């Protein structure tokens, strides 16, 4: 593939684009690390 | 390193112990130091179904003269042999050999009766108690019997031990005060087994030894009692010529294996070494 | 402690908890799975929203004990085995349903229940539907959508716009 | 506050002690992980077969099992090889043959490690035996078996359009034509098979990993023993299609490297693919006797080696032709233009007119390696070469030994010196190193000593015999310019980033990896020095990929040439930042400031400064509006040369010539690394590289007998001396810097085993030497040593 | 603000900035703005924030302030490995760097325009074959001291 | 499984194991107490000993179930109860007694042991004391200098 410039600036995702969020993959699986999430040996309350 | 699945059991007693190892069979072993079974379980060489463990057993431990004889129990520490100023005082030659054997740790572990029982040509305490002509006493289900330590050993891992039974303790002549005495080991470093070494006892009178005695150790499948090569000392002034003829008959009844201590022809002199200077050493002793 | 047995997204659990331990507090304390959130002490939020025999409760206002035998999915148990998201977990990244998440799995988990319920929700019947989880970040047009979004992709046809 | 700065030259106590004297390292088999499961291998019992089978269904049936790889589920992801920094590739588990043995078959995955040793005796592979080839010198004859079947179709000979099938490389360098017109009418030409023999860097800690994919987020953690862990990270995504920004590459704290960790595993590659098959960790970790026999072996240089002298004792040049045995897999670590290292280094210190290289490397059936165990890309070997060459060489010209090398010593003043098989030595004062060597031990009391105990040995006075070795050696290490060295394309540069902090405090990491030679302390130093910042106000990182610079890694010694270069370059980076905030606040040209420890002054009014800790400050506070705000620098530092850290080994040992048993009774050891960051740390580094050399010289060994069975690979055999049998070390220096590196730093780690192997076997070898008994090959053990004497005939 | 941003010798990305989202999509389009200066995909930069000992300095997340400052910051430090990885093209093209153009991901040759280098190739060469002048590598830092509030 | 009780550090232990699990291996896994290492499969190297009723111990060579009833001291044990460092830690430290850090562990708590059979040992006695321990990385002689260090320290404190 020898794509064109329209398809590799498109290919980017760049500027002015509506990209989709990189965050969403893990919030929507509950795959984010909020800090109640943190659980360390020996943590108190 | 992983070991296959065993069951561990805690006998209370002597008696306990050997009607455990007769009931459960050549599948269960008993467990001293573990310094020697542990090891080769974790090779997976040795995958006993049962442990029977002797820790809890007080009559296989200590240090005591009767009679003309010094009685050890098994599960003795070669760190307990160490520390022993009574033993060192009539069986100097103990502590001097086993400060030679492993290493600390080891030897807080370690015990007598498992150097001794363990039929690895490598053990030192072998040849010394076939030096020394002690005995052995084995309880088993059938009862008591005493195995001279110079009639225990056809090969490796092979000894007179029967099923069910347990050495209970370690019978030892004490020899006379003044004896000489010397164990020398030639190893590759700490904690190795003997490239060769050599147990002496002997006496003089008159500038003349009057008896001696020698084992040697890993320089065959088993331990050896020297016995030929002892009695040519005897009615000698321990000079070259003697020392010449027990290295002969000494190096005679050698068969070493070839390993990465080196070669056998190798092995068969250096414990003809081993002894010389032993002999040296336990005449100055003497 | 109370010895209980229940089923989390499909997988058997045995455990022991204090009467007054909080469900939610269960999920995401002993069991681990910290994708149902708090975000209030009076029952509002709906961010500890589980999915709990067919019913969506929201998790912070029962207790563990009260749960035992039953069979509860939380957000981690929505997307399939191969990976691949549910038509909810699809559509909220689609359409712009999350920003900082907090809602997110109580907003899906309430979501498809709604969608059992209704398969085919007009807008208004989505609004008043997630009437019982709050969101600050989005607004909840977007949620609207990203509801439409699965319903569409689950129905096989779109309905409103 | 000068009590603080504890900067270069300062034997500053090490940083990392506090967590490692409290069992708080975090090493690889202290990780734990959710879910993590445990992998270990099915390992070969043959050392050549075809593998007929492989039943894993009773292994996969043990409760506890959640997988057990072989080849055929490797092979669809192109995984079932893997490539090396040779340009070769490993066999990650065995497909259509095994090649060595313990050679890995099958993966096994399990709950933890017991069931996973459970599940490995399950698995039953039937093989077929092959011939095995163990003899590197009968690895081209034309009967050899063809074991890498791979890559290479059978050619029993060297005249055909592909080498022999056994044939790895070959490589040379020099003058050839010039090198064989000398030695065809020197007036001495002495010649020796030196062999340098199989022995391994077994550090304490064992090679292992826990690898992490994240299925959710796509991305792979891998935590690892890891020398080079960005490199690592190249190679993982180049092999398994994950991009870099999401390959999270963690090299922790590292029980000792020593070589054995720079390069990748099959235990590594199988943790990666059973963690992105299962979606959990998978932990390896493997046992010692896998890690000796398995992991990268050192040294298998066979060297026919020699110098053409005049009769006087000119060197005239030098002709060496080594076999390389390589194991099955040319796995070797090195630059990927250098097949055999740096052994063009050969002709040492000794101002040679031509010389002339060649090396040739064959397949065996053994594990793979070669440059490990301080060996700075073969190194060791060069110096053995050489430091054994000019002792057979004195031997032979009636020379001592000393006095011929100082007649043949390269000159301080002809530094940078081009050595005639392409090096260019940086800078070295050898008389003076050698005298002050010579002097330190007594060198020609200890001669004549040596001379009445041999004329006692013959009168039969003593059973006792007393060597001298001698080691004069010139390292290279560096690796290394642009040009020339790369490893796998990258270019053999590292870095350093440094960021001072508002209130003063730094943080700075580097694209090198301790495994417990003091970065973390001595990194520090650097900068404290640079920028008057307290060494404890500064903390130094190393090894988490997504952090750190991009770096090549510690081997080589490389650290101090590359790294530390960089953190000296990038602290002048931030303090010619400095010293334009203090130009701005002091208002001031830049050029009327002088730096003044801690401070910049300006010119003639003292009074008038700034400190480092105001200038970083105002850095955040009141930036020059021609500057952005902060106060950080990066440097990638591409070396322009290596350097070339040289040292005086002097070894008396006394042996029993009757057991063979020797003993040394002083080593002396001299080094010269130029500036000398710490000196507590390089004098461990000495202790622990001359223990090496004493371990190598006189009883490590790997061996493989006819059958290919892998010999003497656990601690029951291999030599690794307790303190008990570690001499006492007397070291000194003298200080001959780099001209071109930053701070005039050499690198030193490696200097010790280098030297040292040749100090030993040279006075072992000096001992016998009365006696005729040629070169000794090592190991110096004592049935070894009996061995000589016995076919001496000094036992009867 | 800040930024920096690090190329992979693979010609993958990590960049950090000194502001930290709490929900406005950073992570997302930071990257954005970096893809678009250096032709590469958005997909292959990773984005990061809120770890002290990781991200370069900054003042944080409030105030609108985070496209404004390390949004200004994540361009002008991407227009620096821009700027070098022009003199890397202009060295392995053999030509001025004047005599370059980009385009879109690529400086290609002006008049030339099979002549080219890719981003991704120029990130691979400033670590397999760096230009004698240059150090290896590719990444760069930006603090942005803004000259003005924005706006909107 | 066996149930056993031990003490290990001064705190009480209680546990199911397998008989097999070796002590090295409960220390390390289920105590998650990682200061102790394996360094090898032959009970050589010392980097698993631990202080066991007053013995050191190669913790790879015996199974945690000998050890019911026990009280192990391991290298965590070895700080005071107010975090400061025991002379042996500190003269390690001090001394440069190590590097990688790999057999710190098991050197300190065998000289732990040693500073107790011998409150002042020579250096041959000390070379020999710790012949169970190997290090790669120190060559020994500092290691001798820590432990000197140490019992200098140990004995000025009455
Ligand atoms: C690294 C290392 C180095 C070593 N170096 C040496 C050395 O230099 N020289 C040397 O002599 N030893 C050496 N040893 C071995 C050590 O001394 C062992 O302690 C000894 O061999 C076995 O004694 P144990 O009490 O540990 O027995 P165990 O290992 O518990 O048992 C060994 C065997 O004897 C059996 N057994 C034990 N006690 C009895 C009994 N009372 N009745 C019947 N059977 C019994 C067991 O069932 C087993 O078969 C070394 C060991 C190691 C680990
Ligand atoms: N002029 C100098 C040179 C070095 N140093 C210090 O000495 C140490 C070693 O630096 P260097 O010589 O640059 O070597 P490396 O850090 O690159 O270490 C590699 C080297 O390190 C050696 N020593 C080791 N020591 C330990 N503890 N562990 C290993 O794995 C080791 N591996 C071996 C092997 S093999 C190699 S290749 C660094 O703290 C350095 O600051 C110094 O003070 N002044
Ligand atoms: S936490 Fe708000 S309703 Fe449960
Ligand atoms: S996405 Fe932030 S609260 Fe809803
Ligand atoms: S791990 Fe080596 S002796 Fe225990
Ligand atoms: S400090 Fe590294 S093994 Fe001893």
């Amino acid at each position: 593939v020898e794509p064109t410039s329209a398809e590799r600036a498109e290919k980017l995702q760049g500027m002015g684009c509506k990209r989709k969020r990189v965050e969403d993959i893990r919030f929507t699986q509950g795959k984010g690390n909020y800090v109640d999430d943190v659980k360390l040996p020996g943590m108190l309350f | 390193m992983i070991p296959g699945s065993f069951d561990y059991h805690r006998p209370k007693s002597i008696a306990d112990a050997v009607a455990l190892l007769t009931k459960l069979g050549e599948d269960a072993r008993p467990l001293a130091g573990g310094h020697s079974l542990i090891p080769i379980m974790k090779t997976r060489l040795a995958t006993p179904e049962h442990l029977v463990d002797l820790r809890d057993i007080g009559d296989l431990v200590g240090i005591r003269e009767e009679g003309t004889d010094v009685v050890i129990g098994a599960m003795t520490t070669q760190h307990a042999l160490i520390g022993s100023d009574f033993l060192a005082a009539k069986l100097p030659i103990i502590r001097e050999t086993s400060l030679l054997i492993a290493d600390p740790q080891i030897r807080y572990m370690g015990t007598i009766g498992g150097n001794a029982a363990n039929g690895d040509p490598g053990n030192d305490m072998p040849a010394l108690m076939q030096c020394l002509g002690a005995a052995y006493e084995l309880t088993g289900p059938e009862g008591a019997r005493i195995v001279a330590a110079r009639d225990y050993y056809q090969g490796a891992y092979f000894t007179a031990i029967e099923p069910g039974e347990l050495l209970t303790a370690i019978r030892i002549p004490v020899p006379p005060t003044g004896h000489g005495y010397a164990y020398e080991k030639l190893k590759r470093k700490i904690g190795d087994y003997a490239t060769a070494a050599a147990a002496v006892v002997l006496t003089m009178s008159g500038g003349k030894c009057v008896t001696a005695s020698i084992g040697l150790t890993n320089v065959a499948n088993t331990p050896l009692w020297a016995e030929e090569a002892g009695k040519v000392l005897v009615g000698t002034a321990l000079d070259k010529p003697a020392l010449d003829k027990a290295v002969a008959l000494a190096e005679a009844i050698t068969a070493p294996a070839s390993d990465g201590r080196g070669p056998a022809e190798y092995r068969t002199k250096m414990a003809g070494v081993m002894l010389r200077r032993a002999v040296e050493r336990a005449k100055a002793r003497a | 402690k109370a010895h209980i047995e229940l089923t989390i997204n499909g997988h058997p659990v045995e455990a022991l908890v204090e009467p007054r331990t909080l469900l939610i507090h269960f999920i995401r304390e002993q069991q681990n799975l910290t994708g149902a959130h708090i975000g209030c002490d009076t029952s509002h939020c709906g961010a500890c929203t589980v999915d709990l025999d067919g019913m969506s409760v929201k998790s912070c206002t029962m207790f563990a004990v009260q749960a035992n035998g039953a069979s509860i999915t939380t957000i981690e148990g929505m997307a399939a085995p191969d990976g691949t998201l549910s038509a909810l977990q699809e559509g909220f990244r689609m359409m712009h349903g999350l920003q900082c998440g907090y809602c997110t799995p109580g907003m899906i988990m309430r979501s498809h229940r709604l969608l059992q319920e209704n398969p085919s929700p007009t807008e208004a019947e989505i609004r008043f539907g997630i009437g019982g989880n709050l969101c600050r970040c989005t607004g909840y047009q977007n949620i609207v959508k990203a509801i439409q979004y699965a319903a569409a992709k689950i129905n096989g046809v779109p309905f409103e716009e | 506050r000068a009590e603080k700065l504890q900067g270069m030259g300062c034997k500053r106590k090490r940083v990392e002690d506090i967590r490692f004297t409290q069992g708080k390292g975090n090493y690889v088999d202290d990780v734990k992980l959710p879910g993590m499961l445990f992998g270990d291998f099915v390992r070969s019992s043959h050392a050549h077969a075809r593998i007929k089978s492989i039943d894993t269904s009773k292994a996969k049936a043990l409760p506890g099992v959640f997988a057990v790889l072989t080849a055929a589920d490797l092979k669809p992801l192109n995984l079932h090889y893997m490539p090396t920094l040779a340009g070769d590739v490993q066999a990650v588990l065995a497909d259509e043959k095994v090649l060595f043995q313990n050679q890995e078959v099958a993966f096994v995955v399990a709950k933890d490690r017991y069931v996973a040793a459970d599940a490995i005796e399950l698995v039953e592979v039937d093989y077929e035996p092959l011939p095995v080839l163990v003899d590197p010198f009968k690895a081209m004859e034309p009967d050899a078996p063809l074991l890498r079947e791979d890559i290479k179709d059978k050619m029993t000979g060297a005249h055909g359009a592909r080498k022999h099938h056994n044939h790895i490389f070959r490589w040379e360098i020099g003058d050839k034509e010039g090198t064989d017109a000398t030695f065809a009418k020197a007036e001495v030409v002495s010649k020796d098979m030196f062999t340098y023999h199989r022995v391994h860097p077994s550090p304490l800690e064992t090679c292992q990993c826990v690898a992490s994919m994240d299925k959710i987020k796509g991305e792979l953690t891998l935590w690892g023993t890891f020398q080079a862990p960005h490199v690592i990270r190249t190679v993982v995504s180049l092999i398994s299609g994950l991009p870099e920004h999401k390959i999270h590459v963690i090299a922790p704290d590292i029980g000792g490297g020593f070589g054995n960790k720079v390069g990748a595993y099959s235990g590594y590659v199988c943790a990666v693919v059973a963690s992105i098959v299962l979606g959990v960790p998978v932990k390896w970790v493997e046992d010692r006797m896998e890690n000796l026999s398995t992991t990268s072996f050192a040294r298998d240089y066979h060297m026919t080696t020699e110098l053409a002298a005049t009769k006087d004792g000119k060197i005239l040049a030098m002709r060496c032709h080594v076999l390389a045995d390589h194991g099955a897999f040319d796995a070797c670590a090195d630059p990927s233009k250098w097949p055999a290292g740096f052994m063009n280094i050969c002709t040492g210190s000794y101002d040679m007119p031509v010389a002339h290289l060649a090396v040739d490397g064959v397949y065996t059936n053994k594990a793979s390696g070669g440059v490990a165990y301080r060996c700075s890309f073969r190194v060791t070997e060069a110096v053995y070469a050489i430091e054994r060459a000019i002792e057979t060489l004195a031997q032979r010209l009636e020379m001592d030994s000393a006095d011929l090398r100082i007649k043949n010593f390269i000159q301080p003043e002809q530094f940078p010196y081009m050595a005639p098989l392409g090096w260019e030595y940086d800078s070295g004062n050898y008389p003076l190193a050698m005298k002050k060597a010579m002097d330190t031990v007594g060198y020609h009391q200890l001669r004549a000593e040596q001379k009445a105990k041999q004329e006692a040995f013959k009168r039969g006075e003593t059973r006792e015999i007393m060597g001298i070795g001698i080691s004069f050696f010139t390292e290279i290490v560096g690796a290394g310019p642009s040009k020339n060295c790369d490893i796998l394309g990258v270019s053999m540069f590292d870095s350093a980033e440094i960021r001072i902090h508002p209130t003063g405090s730094v943080i700075a990491r580097m694209g090198t990896k301790s495994q417990g030679q003091g970065h973390e302390t001595t990194y520090a130093q650097i900068i404290a020095t640079e920028l008057g910042i307290p060494a404890d106000d500064i903390m130094i990182e190393e090894g988490n990929t997504d952090t750190a610079p991009y770096g090549l890694g510690t081997y080589g010694s490389r650290s101090t040439p590359t790294a530390g270069a960089a953190t000296a370059v990038a602290a002048r980076k931030i303090k010619a930042k400095a010293q334009m905030i203090a130009a701005h606040m002091l208002e001031v040209h830049e050029g009327d400031l002088e730096w003044d420890v801690d401070r910049f002054r300006v010119k003639g009014l003292p009074e008038k400064f700034k400190t480092m800790k105001e200038l970083a400050w105002a850095s955040y506070n009141s930036p020059p509006p021609n500057l952005e705000p902060g106060l950080e620098a990066v440097n990638y530092y591409d070396p322009p040369n290596m350097t070339y850290p040289f040292g005086a080994y002097f070894c008396i040992m006394d042996i029993d010539v009757d057991t063979g048993v020797a003993k040394t009774r002083r080593f002396y050891a001299l080094d010269d690394c130029g500036t000398r960051i710490n000196p507590m740390i390089i004098e461990g580094q000495v202790h622990g590289g001359l223990t090496e050399a004493f371990a190598v010289a006189m009883g490590q060994e790997i061996r493989y007998d006819e059958q290919g069975n892998v010999l003497g690979a656990s601690f029951m055999d291999f030599f690794l001396p307790t303190a008990v049998e570690t001499p006492k070390w007397e070291t000194d220096y003298t200080v001959t810097p780099s001209p071109h590196h930053p701070i005039g730093a050499k690198g030193v780690g490696e200097s010790p085993h280098v030297g040292g192997v040749p100090c030993f076997s040279n006075a072992v070898n000096d001992a016998y030497a009365f006696l005729n008994a040629g070169h000794i090959q090592m190991p110096h053990d004592a049935w070894r040593l009996w061995k000589v004497g016995e076919q001496l005939g000094l036992h009867v």
